[PDB]
């Protein structure tokens, strides 16, 4: 059984939120109730509320009448509709499946999707290389990698050659520029005798702007 | 209710396992609730609707062109494995075991109760694998029954030196 | 309704040893307590129901015990992978309610960043801005003091730091410092320097290039 959420994400403040969690491998009748979680920025983890197969529905206090929980038995998902965001509405939503043997918990969870709420306009990345050269060897270890710079809002996925580089890679958190722009970095320590051999990509991916775009970071012999 | 030590089974009679009572019903007789139980109508149709088709289940006409009738489980219960049980027992798997209601708190949940012999495992998904002894509380009250395990529960049957409607 | 507190916040134990995070309940609610696990940006992953029932696929190296308004979760032997924000969880009654989490850091031997320095691309300097990123990779502790000296100018402002989660291997943190400065200032100066304090250093390393090389 597998959770996937899905959405806009991005809500123009007093503007309406709208996520959608569908369940696959397996049916959403599996269980009686389903619950939507969320978690702001460098915060904790927040019950925003439930449903019921037979459309019961429980809810955050802190909500009040902003929010509202759907479900669909035929297409086998079930949603969520938060009115009147702001800013402290921006958070990774979560979907669960509750269950209710010996106390009433989450055991399958969703990927998670960020709904950011912003009035600013979607911006796809710049990617730049960092190129490696004398100055990112150590050992028989050379450091390569990827700016990301000038985009809005989070996240980008950043993959090396088509994900098939994975091993030694560090993909920064995001910084927010005082533009209000993110940007970060994705770095990769490689062997540095397969510099002249092996090619190096990084795939940066915006989904907001639906942007892909495949730098290649040639090395420098200086 | 809940079923107690004094609760009187209608048509049926008390059995006890590991956390729980319950009635289980005589001859080829359906729950129609947690102490009462009738005859089980075969086919569903206008002149069954309402009637016990099954253990907490009984016919209802179904809305749509043309209108149906079947057998569904009543209110806070789905069908899993043929038999109508507790919306919190639906992924519940209790072993050598049953689940029943937790109703102790504002919010009910599943639990597991076992065959005598057996208790809850914590250790193992509090499914019923870990032995453990349960008194039994039923009070035979007839002269010549008194509380017996038979096929892993309590329930009241003849004395050790009698046999079958008075045990004699 | 029922508000969850969980002490401490953050803590740091080292591989092989014994933690013990608490959870304490505003009102009694039996042993209907849940344990999560979530690493940084990721999915959580429950634990422990039941107080103490350890969920189906969780390393017998966790356990929790409690009942009423006080509950503990343990690690028995600390693993690298271990790291993460736990979080109790209760939903005996609406509505449901977590902890604030406890952030557990993986203790370990102190190692020293090997400091790597790269300059502006090409092709973002002909867009007007250069950006020099200074990479700290594979440290312990987290705490580093990153500068940037432009001809030996000690810069203020014009920097952002970013530090990934800890790995779940070796434990270790890797920093990135981003310098940003715009093409005419770029141009201005020729030795661009991140110099790294550290505990794993005896004296601050410094690496440097010349603009133009």
């Amino acid at each position: 059984v597998q959770l996937q959420e899905s959405g806009p994400g991005l809500v123009k403040p007093s503007g309406t939120l709208s996520l959608t969690c569908a369940v696959s491998g397996g049916s959403i009748s599996s269980s009686h109730w389903w619950s939507w979680v969320r978690q702001p920025p460098g915060k904790g983890l927040e019950w925003v509320g439930e449903i019921s197969l037979s459309g019961s529905t429980h809810y955050g206090p802190s909500l009040k009448s902003r929010v509202s929980i759907s479900l669909d038995k035929s297409m086998n998902h079930f949603s969520l509709r938060l009115s009147s965001v702001t800013a402290a509405d921006t958070a990774v939503y979560y979907c669960a499946r509750e269950s209710r043997f010996y106390g009433a918990y989450f055991d399958y969870w969703g990927q998670g999707t960020l709904v950011t709420v912003s009035s600013a306009s979607t911006k796809g990345p710049s990617v730049f290389p960092l190129a490696p050269s004398s100055k990112s060897t150590s050992g028989g270890t050379a450091a390569l990698g990827c700016l990301v710079k000038d985009y809005f809002p989070e996240p980008v996925t950043v993959s090396w050659n088509s994900g098939a580089l994975t091993s030694g890679v560090h993909t920064f958190p995001a910084v927010l520029q005082s533009s209000g722009l993110y940007s970060l970095s994705s770095v990769v320590t490689v062997p540095s005798s397969s510099l002249g051999t092996q090619t190096y990509i990084c795939n940066v991916n915006h989904k907001p702007s639906n942007t892909k775009v495949d730098k290649k970071v040639e090395p420098k012999s200086c | 209710a809940k079923v107690t030590v004094d609760t009187v089974c209608k048509r049926g009679f008390l059995i006890q396992m590991s956390g729980h009572l319950e009635c289980k019903c005589e001859n080829d007789l359906v729950l129609v609730n947690e102490e009462t139980c009738e005859e089980k109508v075969l086919k569903c149709d206008e002149k069954t609707v309402n009637k016990p088709c099954g253990d907490f289940s009984k016919c209802i006409k179904i809305d749509g062109n043309p209108v149906s009738y079947a057998c569904k489980c009543n209110l806070g219960y789905d069908m899993v494995n043929n038999v109508c049980i507790p919306n919190e027992c639906k992924q519940v798997t209790c072993g050598n075991g049953k689940c029943i209601l937790d109703t102790s708190n504002p919010v009910k949940t599943g639990v597991c109760s076992c065959n005598i012999g057996k208790v809850p495992n914590v250790q193992d998904q509090n499914k019923c694998s870990k032995d453990g002894e349960t008194k039994c509380s039923l009070k035979c009250l007839k002269e010549q029954e008194t509380c017996k395990a038979v096929d892993g529960i309590y329930k009241c049957d003849c004395k050790d030196g009698f046999i079958i409607s008075i045990c004699t | 309704d029922i508000q969850l507190t969980q002490s401490p916040s953050f803590l740091s134990a080292s591989v092989g040893d014994r933690v013990t995070i608490t959870c304490w309940a505003s009102q009694g609610i039996n042993s209907y307590l849940a344990w999560y696990q979530q690493k940084p940006g990721k999915t959580p992953k429950l634990l422990i129901y039941a107080a103490s029932t350890l969920q189906s696929g969780v390393p017998s190296r966790f356990s929790g015990s409690g009942s009423g308004t006080e509950f503990t979760l343990t690690i028995s032997s600390l693993q690298p992978e271990d790291f993460a924000t736990y979080y109790c969880q209760q939903l005996n009654s609406y509505p449901c309610s977590f902890g604030q989490g406890t952030t557990l850091e993986i203790k370990r031997t102190v190692a020293a960043p090997s400091v790597f320095i790269f300059p502006p691309s090409d092709e973002q300097l002909k867009s007007g801005t250069a950006s020099v990123v200074c990479l700290l990779n594979n440290f312990y502790p987290r705490e580093a003091k990153v500068q940037w000296k432009v001809d030996n100018a000690l810069q203020s402002g014009n920097s952002q730091e970013s530090v990934t989660e800890q790995d779940s291997k070796d434990s270790t943190y890797s920093l990135s410092s981003t310098l940003t400065l715009s093409k005419a200032d770029y141009e201005k100066h020729k030795v661009y320097a991140c110099e790294v304090t550290h505990q794993g250093l005896s004296s601050p390393v410094t690496k440097s290039f010349n603009r133009g090389e």
